[PDB]
């Protein structure tokens, strides 16, 4: 008889054209069986309306056959694929999230392989609106897209993705699981770290910790240790953790993360000059792990909150007398800290170096400012729509029969 | 203004256009982008990506880099040198031409606050022109020099949505 893969071809035009698409996710699944070059020919007439859905389980062989993309001529199958995301659209994609994902992960390990991942992620990012309602709903396309801004240093594309917080998964069909999940929070913490969002990147971190597991990860280290790390700079000991943790993160992870809680503890003394014999002591760990750099902010945190209590408790105090306490060791050093600190918004204080004095003001706000009024206004916005998301999800549980 | 949309255009033009290590004229606009925003860490960053074909095959790119990594210091004078070590027409100049100013605001900005009183010759440091140039502006602006000692002295529809929704 004749070939499978020829055959195949013409009939998905028809459940394209029709209401029966449960069909059609069988027939990109299977794609011909036994598959080779073959697909490279049905794609010249494959168009009669877009391309079709077809065009994506070709697409998914060829890459997943973890040798040759497609021979040396690998940069038109990607010209290929960014036509799919962009002009076919896809409206029947809910369907498609098994297959759309396994060749978006696949895509990803590939431009990892070439010269820079850099050209990957202008089509990766589109490729995941696509799926998504218009209110963005997160899936594991999300967490490659951070993996390849993290080798190709261009964190700017992803941060419209991450800045915004969502409820519920994309789903329908596979193509999710919880490492997915734990990946894409664990970097996009190290992302915002590293824009020095350190508000964002608390949040991120905790998610990473809030999943359930039974079972142990490399990702679950990972994102215990960047939290202690995190926790150290924007609190003076580590932040809480809820009752609802994972029971792993307790019993396997705390023996596995001893120097960390050697470094809050250093830090906890409130003395730099410990906690820099320590990061030397620990070095190697740092290295393996690879949290490097990150240590060493852990350190400027703490000078900054040594100088921060002095501000508590003083209204003037000498630059020399700074100096000597915070261990800076050079007055001079004392007025560039709290300099660079001004800038950031850190501190209110202000310098007269005719008395070689520190003086702290600290007063942002009486209260009283109509400035105060709009931003309590807009908080209260934010409340509003918060528990309507909650209306909707426990009316939801509510048409559900209860056990 | 001008420059928001400018890098905006540039940003797309980066992950779109090469093979994955783009031309260095384009990479150059960007970098020195990154610098009047003050969003020195993708600056680094970009520059690390770059690789040493890059290095060698432009210089001007290394330039604009060298502004920045005194930014990271955040030291004055140093700054203003580094300005006036390179030019690149047109590819470089209008987007320069706004580096420069955007870093005496800083300064200014970053005085005013910071120091109740300042030295003048550290003043004349930050802002980048000498002492008789300095000594004659700060006076028109209305802040107080001291001469002798030669020091500087800075100076209803939100209610009904909240009672809808509390009554329900």
């Amino acid at each position: 008889m004749a070939s499978a893969l020829e055959q195949f071809v013409n009939s998905v035009r028809q459940l394209s054209a029709q209401g029966q698409m449960t069909q059609l996710c069988e027939l990109i699944n299977k794609s011909g069986e036994l598959l080779a070059k073959n697909l490279s020919h049905l794609d010249t007439v494959l168009g009669a309306l877009d391309v079709q859905e077809h065009s994506l389980g070709v697409l998914a062989v060829l890459f997943v056959k973890f040798s040759m993309p497609s021979v040396p001529d690998f940069e038109t199958l990607f010209s290929q694929v960014q036509l799919f995301i962009s002009t076919c659209n896809g409206e029947h994609i809910r369907y498609a999230t098994d297959t759309f994902a396994g060749l978006c992960h696949q895509l990803t390990n590939a431009l990892v392989e070439r010269k820079q991942p850099l050209r990957g992620i202008g089509i990766l990012k589109q490729a995941i609106d696509k799926m998504q309602m218009n209110t963005n709903q997160l899936t594991s396309i999300h967490a490659d897209l951070c993996q390849l801004c993290l080798l190709a240093k261009c964190f700017k594309p992803a941060l419209p993705y991450l800045d915004v917080d969502m409820m519920d998964i994309c789903k329908e069909n596979g193509a999710y699981d919880a490492k997915h999940f734990l990946c894409y929070y664990y970097y996009g913490g190290m992302i915002y770290t590293g824009l020095k969002n350190f508000e964002r990147a608390l949040y991120f971190y905790e998610q990473a910790i809030t999943t359930p597991a039974m079972a142990v990860s490399h990702i679950m280290l990972e994102s215990y240790k960047k939290y202690i790390l995190v926790s150290l700079i924007l609190l003076g000991k580590v932040q809480q953790l809820p009752k609802y943790t994972s029971q792993i993160v307790g019993r396997f992870i705390k023996p596995l993360s001893n120097a960390y809680h050697e470094l809050a503890q250093v830090y906890s003394t409130n003395n730099p000059s410990e906690l820099r014999n320590l990061v030397n002591k620990h070095s190697e760990t740092f290295t393996r792990d690879n949290n490097m750099g990150l240590v060493k902010q852990c350190l400027s945190s703490l000078y900054k909150k040594n100088i921060q209590r002095l501000t508590k408790t003083f209204l003037t105090l000498s630059l020399q007398d700074m100096a000597s306490r915070v261990q800076l060791s050079g007055p001079q050093e004392a007025e560039k800290y709290v300099l660079h600190m001004i800038e950031d918004g850190e501190i209110f204080a202000s310098i007269n170096q005719k008395d070689g004095m520190v003086s702290f003001h600290d007063n942002p706000e009486k209260y009283n400012n109509p400035a105060m009024l709009h931003n309590i206004d807009q908080e209260m916005l934010k409340c509003i729509e918060l528990d309507e998301r909650l209306k909707a999800m426990d009316q939801e549980i509510t048409v559900n029969p209860q056990f | 203004f001008s420059f928001k949309k400018l890098l905006d255009q540039c940003e797309n033009q980066e992950l779109e256009a090469p093979g994955g290590i783009a031309t260095p004229p384009v990479y150059g606009q960007l970098l020195a982008l990154y610098l009047l925003h003050n969003d020195m860490n993708n600056a680094r960053y970009l520059w690390k990506r770059i690789p040493p074909a890059i290095k060698s095959a432009n210089s001007e790119l290394g330039g604009i880099w060298s502004v920045g990594q005194r930014i990271w210091q955040r030291d004055f004078p140093g700054i203003y040198t580094t300005i006036n070590a390179h030019q690149w027409s047109e590819t470089v100049q209008p987007i320069m031409e706004a580096l420069r100013d955007a870093t005496r605001r800083r300064a200014f900005a970053l005085v005013s606050q910071a120091y109740t009183s300042i030295i003048a010759d550290d003043f004349a440091a930050f802002v980048g022109l000498p002492v008789e140039e300095a000594v004659k502006g700060i006076l028109e602006q209305g802040w107080q020099a001291d001469s002798t000692t030669r020091m500087v002295l800075p100076r209803l529809a939100r209610l009904t949505d909240y009672v809808a929704f509390l009554e329900n």
